[PDB]
RNA sequence: GCCCCGCGGACGCUACGCCGCGACGAGUAGGAGGGCCGCUGCGGUGAGCCUUGAAGCCUAGGGCGCGGGCCCGGGUGGAGCCGCCGCAGGUGCAGAUCUUGGUGGUAGUAGCAAAUAUUCAAACGAGAACUUUGAAGGCCGAAGUGGAGAAGGGUUCCAU
RNA sequence: GGCGAAAGACUAAUCGAACCAUCUAGUAGCUGGUUCCCUCCGAAGUUUCCCUCAGGAUAGCUGGCGCUCUCGCAGACCCG
RNA sequence: CCACCCGACCCGUCUUGAAACACGGACCAAGGAGUCUAACACGUGCGCGAGUCGGGGGCUCGCACGAAAGCCGCCGUGGCGCAAUGAAGGUGAAGGCCGGCGCGCUCGCCGGCCGAGGUGGGAUCCCGAGGCCUCUCCAGUCCGCCGAGGGCGCACCACCGGCCCGUCUCGCCCGCCGCGCCGGGGAGGUGGAGCACGAGCGCACGUGUUAGGACCCGAAAGAUGGUGAACUAUGCCUGGG
RNA sequence: CGCGACCUCAGAUCAGACGUGGCGACCCGCUGAAUUUAAGCAUAUUAGUCAGCGGAGGAGAAGAAACUAACCAGGAUUCCCUCAGUAACGGCGAGUGAACAGGGAAGAGCCCAGCGCCGAAUCCCCGCCCCGCGGCGGGGCGCGGGACAUGUGGCGUACGGAAGACCCGCUCCCCGGCGCCGCUCGUGGGGGGCCCAAGUCCUUCUGAUCGAGGCCCAGCCCGUGGACGGUGUGAGGCCGGUAGCGGCCCCCGGCGCGCCGGGCCCGGGUCUUCCCGGAGUCGGGUUGCUUGGGAAUGCAGCCCAAAGCGGGUGGUAAACUCCAUCUAAGGCUAAAUACCGGCACGAGACCGAUAGUCAACAAGUACCGUAAGGGAAAGUUGAAAAGAACUUUGAAGAGAGAGUUCAAGAGGGCGUGAAACCGUUAAGAGGUAAACGGGUGGGGUCCGCGCAGUCCGCCCGGAGGAUUCAACCCGGCGGCGGGUCCGGCCGUGUCGGCGCGGCGGAUCUUUCCCGCGGGGGACCGUCCCCCGACCGGCGACCGGCCGCCGCCGGGCGCAUUU
RNA sequence: CGACUCUUAGCGGUGGAUCACUCGGCUCGUGCGUCGAUGAAGAACGCAGCUAGCUGCGAGAAUUAAUGUGAAUUGCAGGACACAUUGAUCAUCGACACUUCGAACGCACUUGCGGCCCCGGGUUCCUCCCGGGGCUACGCCUGUCUGAGCGUCGCU
């Protein structure tokens, strides 16, 4: 709010003894404004309590290592069909996850070509789902240049842009990301992992250079290697079912002992 | 009012600080503006180096930083004199000149003199008149090699001389480093009062 | 998506410029589609509506195939009056009903020197864009 | 021989889930937890809802929840709105002789009582205690309730 | 500051220091108020020091978070 | 909606004590009060870890989103952490056994090994006589549980000893380009926010504390600069009565 | 006496110019409080801040060391990070508080006086002519005027400079008009104008539709355009627009080469000799203010008042001594930086008519005050006025009919239309003010619409119908098993060896190369590839084959079966 | 039996909450960064066919010229040479115009009072009168003219 708001008046308290509350009141006469409360957060025309300041801490720092970990988790989840479908990405007819396509896609120049390719790779049903989601936002956001809301679609990830951006930009829901500059806000919209991503061959091949493997470090980052698992085998069912665990356990007690009515 | 265990703090917020608060919301805009100015300047001065004129090597002062070198303001007049470059000419061909700097030691002077000579070999000098060249670089040299050198011209790097492993001699094993420092401190501390006493006895005896 | 940084997407701004536009800008705002025969003949999709232009109402209660002449272009109200598009006031007076020019189709153009110049500019540009698309 | 006249045998285990047993239950100031309590906006998501009727508002309608609250029916309304996962806050009122706006009882009450005084007839008019005309009775009583100005007002002057 | 045959009178309904705006959201150990629900725990008016006695600091009384350990069984069933 | 029986005083507040002959509240709607910034502490979550962190800058043919994001590494300058202590000059954290001697301090020179001492407790872990039993006896094998008793002992606690720095008492010995008003060493005490195989850094959340308008409303006052003698006070000018 | 020169003055509506006042967000120079904090209060703090005065510009100021340091030294100013809440200041209380080094942004240097030398070699004004030529001037002329030796200009300024001699190397630079037009100038020099894709297809909804369904073959169509706004809902395709190194036109500017109108034109090195600096200023005392500056950081007043191997500084007063470092008392200078005023413009996790600016409206308006000054309330018919013709009662306000509209159950402060409060209608009740908790009862409203009110599974019996069951055959698929089924592969390990493989290394390099170090090699580590033996295992991924089992489709099965 | 009173519902009022809407704010950012004696900022008065405010403008007054544009403007009316294409309207804006006060400039602030020059008229031939035009402020710079001084000198 304006720092001047609620204080552009010479109001002053009447003091006690006049059978009115001791709030400051506007000076003068001959108008409705005269004698009305002022300067208060409870007063009509007053200043809000604790006026908002521009020097609020809007921005936040995140460690580079933690930012990089989030990209790794987002990429890992995008290869799991259970997590992509959990994001409602309609991939039931997609041939494979991750979906990799030849690099000549980067040279596409017409939107018709991009639309046809999404149909051929059976990703078009996600675009149609984006169309069905196109609606009007609810509430005051409509007056603040946020009238239309839709859903997120496929994220095309490319290596070198020879026209791919111009070709796909007009399709609703399509997000285009350069592989060298991956964005967690785009890869995990809403803070949820598992966005349906489509890769070009060159972008796919670069991932071992961008983030390294557990055996060799990243070559396009000064000092980065993939994070370490604290649980190599996540299949809890196999571990518990394993003979090593089973032979160590005691026999389960399954007899339910309920309250005995004392006679 | 203090409460239990805490640090005694004295925040410097007793003036009208809210009136003088510098926010940084134009920081992205400032970075863009500086970048565009750099690019505009580089295009204007092409093919001259984008960063600017070559700077000399200087040693940082004080005991905290005398182990490191960095770029200086400009080459001294002695360095230019030894290199054979007129101080007025140096600025036109991209050499920074600092008449205030004086060379205390010859090692620094020779380092910058060598830097100037090696720069002069790398320099491609276009003729003032393209049709007529007098003492300028060769047409072939200008035609292909000339390109705008991005980044500092001949960056100044801290060079470390490798010292190979060697057999320790008997003398080195017998050198008392701690006692040498302790006596050296006392010699410096007592040098004067020793000169006074030694002098004082001189006229006492004579 | 719009990419020009000097063009606004603000709802309040675009509404303000629209409702406070001067008359000559309102002329462009009051454009109407040409008929298929006119569109094929001149290779022009739309023209700013003019008085003495025959139009069809294609939306609203007066929609139909009747060809009527535009008798008044009230730019201040963003509406046009067509010769048979009228209604009966209580006292019996017959008043024209305003139709927005985007809801009519021009079937005959009032050609003079200016319209012919305008038409050959739009068609030359539409054709030049084909020399782009190709 | 393990199986077989029969080829079969409920539920479960959102593991942040489900199940069993026992003891317990006051509370100001104050602390903590949970909230599928509630408000507004942002990122996701619901191939969500909506001119075959959104928000809001009304309701002797039908219910759920200890509760905060919520769902549905009907009416009104006429263009937008909500659930879930996270994010953010100018987020919840009975009070502050609180602020602003509105409204009552008081109450058809107090009051319309300073300076003597009005009455008759007619006119105009839809309409007369009050306007106009005439007649009568009165008052100011030349230090005026008279006739003209200054200051101040600023068209109040005059006619319709 | 004026002015006062003087009453602290008068100085535009203001006078034992006019009025206007700003400093200024002046400070208040003092008065008033301080907005949803359920669940669990639950006080103190005492000590010492303070230009302290309508206030604080201090210890006590409170809650929250824990952590370190102790204590299991003869048993799917029943069965020391 | 009404009837009846029993119960039943008006809330908020301050207070030892409120239904009070304490204050606020006629009624209704809408507005209305612990905030945000910086700092600090601890607790919790995440990343990395003796390190950690780009926040300032730069690079990416800036620019719907994107004022975002990504990258830098001879951008880690720098911050904090890895070292304390003293006012300072300054100094600055490893010992225990095996010998070979010397000396008699209870120590000193040499070679070795080991490598952050010892004691009491100590989650866990290891060994474990003895036990339990199958249709029976003869000795075996796979093979669980019970196990007296013993062992290695995490973290942490307490205690003893040790190491660094200040300071004090004591007493001898050694070093050499500086033979000095030079430098170094020992032992016994005592002061330190030290050491004794690191735990920090960055980010986030919460709670508390403070400086800020600082939960909201409230003084009597103080200051700066201006506007007023159309009222009234007084002097003067010019008129009137 | 007078006539002249100069000096110091004066007058002019003299010829020609210049200043004033405004705005004031940011900037420069002054002046300068108190509230407040210190739990009182006076120093301190607030604060060199508010208020007051003056002066500017697009920036301002600052600025090329009388600097920092004490190092192996840096090197104008300004800004950022850090230094650092530190050194320091402080009723050493509350509180306050810089700098240097380091890393960055930007980067740019210079001119006088003096001292000298050059015949004042210099400048202003006027008149005329010639040429570019909205006055910007260039030149020529004039026995034209004036300034000026009380000092103009060239050279020269602390980084030294000058002259002479000897040597070396040369013919440059700049400004204004050529023309053609080279030119992301960076998102395509700048400004203005005018244009540029694709549904109003079929059916239906509606008051209207921008709604819904459809538009073969992935195809309704465009998409470098699916931002936004308008249009009777909710529109990529109706319209404006949007995208595009898209088009066209007009104007304006810098650069690039092209005759000229023209000006202007030597430099470096060595040696000898000569020259060399700012005074009522520095500094000292004292006073007051100021500062972190503390036996005095800076500033000012008064008094004292310099020097020239001097002077300043070297964060504790003083004397002596050495050393370091700069050269004050004259001046100019872009960039990086600031910007709550202004002119345009974009955006927002902001507010949504008691909010957001006081002001969404004829708002600094109405109104108030003598004045300085104070200062509101106030948005919404409808898609379209279609704003209700006409009849009728009334003096009219106002009604009753009628009519428009989807709607007036939208009628001109008209979207929605809450509560308080009121009127009326219906129901109930009423002498302990009302209201309230618990418990029931009565009435009413409405709901279940109840009002004949268990279905599900299996078996038995009757009465029908059939795409008919088991089994077996043929296809297809799937599950499981076979790594001593076969490929593929994978995990790890040893040996030889591949790509001079890549990368690193505080390993070594008088193999070797050159300018006294970089190269290039060897080694080590790691990774990656390949290559033979060889290696445990195939929910790591994976095919073929076989075996088993299951399902499905087809065939047969044609009735004690299903 | 009613009134009256209370409670609850329907409808009607009173009031303007709520919801939806938004040509307005607020905040951040960017580019530019320009007033005045050649009369600014501000003020006053005036100007439209009907017009009071707002807005716009200055006696050429809700605008002139020009350029662009291309048929309107509109609440009503009027004009087919004022209903226009020979250019309506709108935009731009470089030409012209631009009352009084205001730093505000003859003086004074009353539309108070002058002075000088030129032109026209009063048969103007003088004085004088009327109308019109130009000028008449303070400070300051350079230059010019006119001068002052028992200031310093020279000649006679
Ligand atoms: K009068
Ligand atoms: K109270
Ligand atoms: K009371
Ligand atoms: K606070
Ligand atoms: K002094
Ligand atoms: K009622
Ligand atoms: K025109
Ligand atoms: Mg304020
Ligand atoms: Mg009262
Ligand atoms: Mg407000
Ligand atoms: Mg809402
Ligand atoms: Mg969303
Ligand atoms: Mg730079
Ligand atoms: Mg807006
Ligand atoms: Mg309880
Ligand atoms: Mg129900
Ligand atoms: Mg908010
Ligand atoms: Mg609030
Ligand atoms: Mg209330
Ligand atoms: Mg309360
Ligand atoms: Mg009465
Ligand atoms: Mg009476
Ligand atoms: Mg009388
Ligand atoms: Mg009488
Ligand atoms: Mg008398
Ligand atoms: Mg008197
Ligand atoms: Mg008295
Ligand atoms: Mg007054
Ligand atoms: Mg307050
Ligand atoms: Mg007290
Ligand atoms: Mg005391
Ligand atoms: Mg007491
Ligand atoms: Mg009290
Ligand atoms: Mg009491
Ligand atoms: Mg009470
Ligand atoms: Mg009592
Ligand atoms: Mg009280
Ligand atoms: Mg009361
Ligand atoms: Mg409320
Ligand atoms: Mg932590
Ligand atoms: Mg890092
Ligand atoms: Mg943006
Ligand atoms: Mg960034
Ligand atoms: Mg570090
Ligand atoms: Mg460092
Ligand atoms: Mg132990
Ligand atoms: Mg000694
Ligand atoms: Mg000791
Ligand atoms: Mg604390
Ligand atoms: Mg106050
Ligand atoms: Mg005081
Ligand atoms: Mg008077
Ligand atoms: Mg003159
Ligand atoms: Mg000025
Ligand atoms: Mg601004
Ligand atoms: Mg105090
Ligand atoms: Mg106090
Ligand atoms: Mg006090
Ligand atoms: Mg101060
Ligand atoms: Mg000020
Ligand atoms: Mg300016
Ligand atoms: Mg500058
Ligand atoms: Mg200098
Ligand atoms: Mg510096
Ligand atoms: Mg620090
Ligand atoms: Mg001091
Ligand atoms: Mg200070
Ligand atoms: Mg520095
Ligand atoms: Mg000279
Ligand atoms: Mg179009
Ligand atoms: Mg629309
Ligand atoms: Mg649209
Ligand atoms: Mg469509
Ligand atoms: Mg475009
Ligand atoms: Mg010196
Ligand atoms: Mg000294
Ligand atoms: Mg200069
Ligand atoms: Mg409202
Ligand atoms: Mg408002
Ligand atoms: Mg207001
Ligand atoms: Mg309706
Ligand atoms: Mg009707
Ligand atoms: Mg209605
Ligand atoms: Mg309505
Ligand atoms: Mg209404
Ligand atoms: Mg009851
Ligand atoms: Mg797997
Ligand atoms: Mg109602
Ligand atoms: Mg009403
Ligand atoms: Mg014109
Ligand atoms: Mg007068």
């Amino acid at each position: 709010v304006s720092e001047l708001a609620g204080h552009q008046t010479s109001a002053e308290s009447w003091g006690t003894g006049r059978a009115v509350a001791r709030i400051p009141r506007v000076r003068g006469g001959g108008t409705h404004r005269s004698g009305q409360g002022a300067f208060g957060n409870m007063c009509r025309g007053g200043r809000m309590f604790a006026p908002t300041k521009t020097w609020r801490r809007w921005h936040r720092r995140v460690n580079t290592t933690q930012k990089r970990y989030a990209i790794c988790s987002a990429l890992a989840a995008s290869a799991l069909p259970a997590l992509v479908m959990s994001k409602g990405h309609r991939i039931e007819e997609v041939p494979e996850l991750p979906l990799v396509v030849e690099d000549k896609v980067e040279g596409y120049k017409k939107t018709k070509e991009a639309v046809l390719l999404l149909k051929k790779l059976k990703a078009w049903n996600d675009i149609k789902k984006v169309y069905a989601s196109q609606r009007m936002r609810a509430g005051k956001g409509k007056m603040r240049n946020r009238r239309r809301i839709q859903r997120r679609g496929p994220c095309i990830i490319y290596n070198e842009d020879n026209g791919i951006i111009k070709a796909f930009r007009n399709i609703p829901g399509i997000t285009l990301l350069n592989v060298s500059k991956l964005n967690i806000l785009k890869l995990a919209p809403g803070g949820h992992v598992g966005r349906f991503c489509i890769w070009t061959e060159s972008a796919f091949r670069k991932l071992d250079e961008l983030y390294g493997t557990w055996r060799k470090a990243a070559s396009l980052k000064s000092n980065y290697n993939l994070p370490m698992h604290k649980m190599i085998n996540t299949d809890l069912s196999r571990i518990l079912k394993s003979p090593e665990i089973q032979r160590a356990l005691r026999a389960p007690r399954k007899k339910i002992h309920r309250r005995v009515l004392k006679k | 009012a203090p409460s239990r265990n805490g640090m005694v703090l004295k925040p410097h917020f007793h003036k009208d600080w809210q009136r003088r608060v510098a926010t940084w919301f134009n920081q992205p805009a400032r970075k863009i503006r500086r970048r565009k100015a750099r690019q505009a300047k580089a295009r204007r001065i092409a093919p001259r180096p984008a960063s600017g004129p070559i700077r000399p090597i200087v040693r940082c002062p004080t005991v905290r930083y005398h182990t490191k070198v960095r770029a200086g303001r400009g080459f001294s007049l002695e360095e230019l004199r030894v290199a054979g470059i007129h101080k007025k000419v140096a600025r036109t061909i991209g050499i920074s000149v600092d008449p205030r700097r004086r060379n205390k030691s010859t090692e620094s002077l020779q380092a910058n003199v060598q830097r100037l000579k090696e720069y002069r070999s790398k320099l491609i000098l276009f003729p003032r008149k393209p049709s007529a060249p007098k003492k300028g670089d060769s047409s072939a040299e200008e035609l292909k090699l000339a390109t705008q050198l991005t980044g500092p011209v001949m960056p100044v790097r801290n060079v470390y001389k490798k010292e190979k492993a060697r057999v320790i001699t008997e003398e080195e094993k017998n050198f008392k480093a701690f006692a040498s420092l302790r006596m050296a401190r006392a010699n410096a501390r007592l040098f004067g009062i020793r000169a006074k006493r030694a002098k004082e006895a001189a006229e006492q005896d004579v | 998506m719009k990419f020009n940084p000097f063009v606004t997407s603000d709802r309040s701004k675009n509404r303000k410029r629209h409702f406070n536009a001067p008359s000559h800008i309102r002329r462009k705002i009051m454009s109407s589609p040409l008929s298929k025969e006119l569109r094929q003949k001149y290779n022009v999709r739309s023209m700013p509506i003019r008085k003495d232009d025959e139009v069809q109402v294609v939306r609203g209660h007066y929609k139909g195939q009747q060809i009527g002449k535009v008798v008044q272009v009230y730019r201040k109200k963003y509406v046009i009056y067509i010769e048979r598009v009228q209604r009966e006031k209580a006292n019996g007076t017959t008043v024209h009903v305003g139709i927005h020019p985007s809801k009519v189709v021009i079937t005959r153009l009032k050609l003079d020197k200016d319209r012919k110049k305008i038409l050959e500019r739009k068609a030359k540009s539409r054709q030049v864009g084909k020399e782009k698309g190709k």
